C-alpha cells in the first residue's frame, strides 16, 4: 500500500513497544499473533503462520516495524463483518428458538478452530449469561464481542 | 428446520440413501451401526429395529421432549419418532392409525409394542388411563402367551 | 399403516455378538432390501427448499449472509456456483429433488469444510475481543508504556 | 375390562402385531398359510408405497421414471385364485371325495398350477423343465418375495 496514515502509526508503535522485553526494538515471535489482536485486527493462526514464513529465511519470525505495517496495510482491508459472524452462529442454531446449548458451545469451541482453553471458553459462557447455566444465547453476545 | 439426521450420523442413518444397494453393504451399515449402540435405522418411513437385549438410556423422559414435534427428517432415528407421526396424525388431522409389528419372537416384539404405548402414554395429556388400560394389556399378554 | 420390521442379531440374546449369517436371513425373510428399491424409485434424496438452503446457504457467496430470494433460485444460484450437473437433480414445487447420494455426500463434505471456517471466525473474533479487551484495560491502567 | 363404558363417536389407533416369515427345511401347510399372509403384507406395503410415491411426484409436478420391483400380486393370484389358485385346489381336494391323497393332489397342482412362471415343481414340466438337485418329489416351490 501507500501506507497507513499516522493515528494508526501510534497505535502500531505503542502496541509493537509494549510487548518488547529484551530491549530489542522488536516483539517477541512467540506473541506476534497478539500483537495484532491487541490492537484489534485479528488475523488466523495459519495465514499469520504464512505471512511470517514469508518475509523470515531463518525458521524463527524475527521482524521489525516497517515489515509489521507492511504486514498490517495488508491485512488492513481484511475487517470482518458483523451479519457474517452473526449468521455463522445462526448456522450453530439447531432448533430455530435463537437459544442455543453452552455445553455443544463448549465441544464446538473447543475441538474446531483455533481449539480456546478452558478458562476462555468457560469465561465466555459466563460472559454469555451471568445467571446461567447450560443453555445461553447469542443476539446480544454478538454485539458485546463485535465492538473494536 | 436447522437440524437434520445427517449430522453426526453413524454408518448411513437411511438406507434410500446406502450406495451401493445390495444386502452385503447393508448388513455392514447395521453391524457398524449396532457396534455404536445405534439400532435404529429408516427405509422411508420405516422404522428398523434392533434388539440390544439390555436397557439403553435412549428412553428417558428427557428425550421424550426432545423426540416430540420435531420433523421426521430433522433428528437421529429412533422408535418415538414413528409414534409421534402417528400420534399427531391421530391429534390435529383426526384420522385413525394402526402400527404394525413385523418380525420373530425374540427379536423385540413385545418391547416395542410396550414403547409406542409408553410414548402414548406419555404425550396424550391423561397418562393414567393409558398406562390402566396398558397395565392389564401387558397383564394379559402372558396369559395369551400361554 | 405406520411401521415396525424388529431383527433379531444373533440367536442366543447376547448383547455383544453380531451375526452376520443369520442377519443377512432376517434382511432376507422381511424383505427389506426390494423396500429399498421400491422407496428409492426415482430420486433418491428430496427435501422442501427452505431447509436445503438454510443447510446449505454457507457454500454460496450470493446467500452468504444473504439471501438469495426465492429459495429456489438461492438453491438454483448454489447449485451453479458448486458445479452441479443439470442431471443431478430437479426443482419440484415446493421441494428440491437429488437422484443419486453421490452429490448428497459432496455436499455434506464441502458444508464439513466450511464449518471449521466458521467456527474459525468465531474463535477469532471473540479472541480478538480477549486481546483487544485486555489491550484496553492495559491502557486504562498506564498511560504511558 | 378394558373397554370404553358406552359407545359414542371415536378416534381410534391400533397396533398390529403380527408374525414373520418363516423358512424351515420342512414346510408344511401351517408355513404356507403363514407365508401366504405376509404375501398379502407385503404386497399391500408395496402397492400403497408406489401409490404414495408416485401421488407425490404428480404432486411436485416431476415426470416419473420407471422402478422395477418384484410383484407380489402374482403370487397371491398363484394362491388365492378362485379357479386357479393353489387354496381353491386344496378346498377341491376337501370338497369332493374321490380316496384322495397327497400325491393326488400334487398331482392336481402340477395340471392347472403349473401353467404360471413362479410356481415350481419336478413332475410339471412346465415351470420347470429342468431336473433341478435340492428339489425333491412330493414338494413344490413357490418363488416368494424372500
Amino acid at each position: 500500500a501507500d501506507q497507513l496514515t499516522e493515528e494508526q502509526i501510534a497505535e502500531f508503535k505503542e502496541a509493537f513497544s509494549l510487548f518488547d522485553k529484551d530491549g530489542d526494538g522488536t516483539i517477541t515471535t512467540k506473541e506476534l499473533g497478539t500483537v495484532m489482536r491487541s490492537l484489534g485486527q485479528n488475523p488466523t493462526e495459519a495465514e499469520l503462520q504464512d505471512m511470517i514464513n514469508e518475509v523470515d529465511a531463518d525458521g524463527n519470525g524475527t521482524i521489525d516495524f516497517p515489515e509489521f505495517l507492511t504486514m498490517m496495510a495488508r491485512k488492513m482491508k481484511d475487517t470482518d463483518s458483523e451479519e457474517e459472524i452473526r449468521e455463522a452462529f445462526r448456522v450453530f442454531d439447531k432448533d430455530g428458538n435463537g437459544y442455543i446449548s453452552a455445553a455443544e458451545l463448549r465441544h464446538v469451541m473447543t475441538n474446531l478452530g483455533e481449539k480456546l482453553t478452558d478458562e476462555e471458553v468457560d469465561e465466555m459462557i459466563r460472559e454469555a449469561d451471568i445467571d446461567g447455566d447450560g443453555q445461553v444465547n447469542y443476539e446480544e453476545f454478538v454485539q458485546m464481542m463485535t465492538a473494536k | 428446520v436447522k437440524s437434520s439426521l445427517l449430522d453426526n450420523m453413524i454408518g448411513v442413518g437411511d438406507t434410500v440413501l446406502l450406495e451401493p444397494l445390495n444386502e452385503e453393504t447393508f448388513i455392514d451399515n447395521l453391524k457398524k451401526r449396532f457396534d455404536h449402540n445405534e439400532i435404529y435405522t429408516y427405509i422411508g418411513s420405516v422404522v428398523i429395529s434392533v434388539n440390544p437385549y439390555r436397557s439403553l438410556p435412549i428412553y428417558s423422559p428427557e428425550k421424550v421432549e426432545d423426540y416430540r414435534n420435531r420433523n421426521f427428517y430433522e433428528l437421529s432415528p429412533h422408535i418415538f419418532a414413528l409414534s409421534d407421526e402417528a400420534y399427531r396424525s391421530l391429534r390435529d388431522q383426526d384420522k385413525d392409525q394402526c402400527i404394525l409389528i413385523t418380525g420373530e419372537s425374540g427379536a423385540g416384539k413385545t418391547e416395542a409394542s410396550k414403547l409406542v404405548m409408553s410414548y402414548v402414554a406419555a404425550v396424550c395429556g391423561k397418562g393414567a388411563e393409558v398406562n390402566q388400560v396398558k397395565e392389564q394389556l401387558l397383564q394379559s399378554t402372558p396369559v395369551l402367551e400361554a | 399403516p405406520n411401521y415396525i420390521r424388529c431383527i433379531k442379531p444373533n440367536d442366543k440374546k447376547a448383547a455383544h455378538i453380531f451375526s452376520e449369517s443369520l442377519v443377512c436371513h432376517q434382511i432376507r425373510y422381511l424383505g427389506l432390501l426390494e423396500n429399498v428399491r421400491v422407496r428409492r424409485a426415482g430420486y433418491a434424496f428430496r427435501q422442501a427448499y427452505e431447509p436445503c438452503l438454510e443447510r446449505y446457504k454457507m457454500l454460496c457467496k450470493q446467500t452468504w449472509p444473504h439471501w438469495k430470494g426465492p429459495a429456489r433460485s438461492g438453491v438454483e444460484v448454489l447449485f451453479n456456483e458448486l458445479e452441479i450437473p443439470v442431471e443431478e437433480y430437479s426443482f419440484g414445487r415446493s421441494k428440491i429433488f437429488i437422484r443419486n447420494p453421490r452429490t448428497l455426500f459432496q455436499l455434506e463434505d464441502l458444508r464439513k469444510q466450511r464449518l471449521e471456517d466458521l467456527a474459525t471466525l468465531i474463535q477469532k473474533i471473540y479472541r480478538g475481543w480477549k486481546c483487544r479487551t485486555h489491550f484496553l484495560l492495559m491502557k486504562g491502567l498506564n498511560d504511558i508504556f | 375390562s378394558i373397554k370404553a363404558q358406552t359407545k359414542v363417536r371415536k378416534k381410534v389407533m391400533g397396533v398390529l402385531d403380527i408374525y414373520g416369515f418363516e423358512i424351515f427345511e420342512d414346510n408344511s401347510f401351517e408355513q404356507f398359510i403363514i407365508n401366504y399372509c405376509n404375501e398379502k403384507l407385503q404386497q399391500i406395503f408395496i402397492e400403497l408405497t408406489l401409490k404414495e410415491e408416485q401421488e407425490e411426484y404428480i404432486r411436485e409436478d416431476i415426470e416419473w421414471t420407471h422402478i422395477d420391483y418384484f410383484n407380489n400380486a402374482i403370487i397371491c393370484d398363484l394362491i388365492e385364485n378362485n379357479t386357479n389358485g393353489i387354496l381353491a385346489m386344496l378346498d377341491e381336494e376337501c370338497l369332493r371325495p374321490g380316496t384322495v391323497t397327497d400325491e393326488t393332489f400334487l398331482e392336481k397342482l402340477n395340471q392347472v398350477c403349473a401353467t404360471h412362471q413362479h410356481f415350481e415343481s419336478r413332475m410339471s414340466k412346465c415351470s420347470r423343465f429342468l431336473n433341478d438337485t435340492t428339489l425333491p418329489h412330493s414338494c413344490f416351490r413357490i418363488q416368494h418375495y424372500a
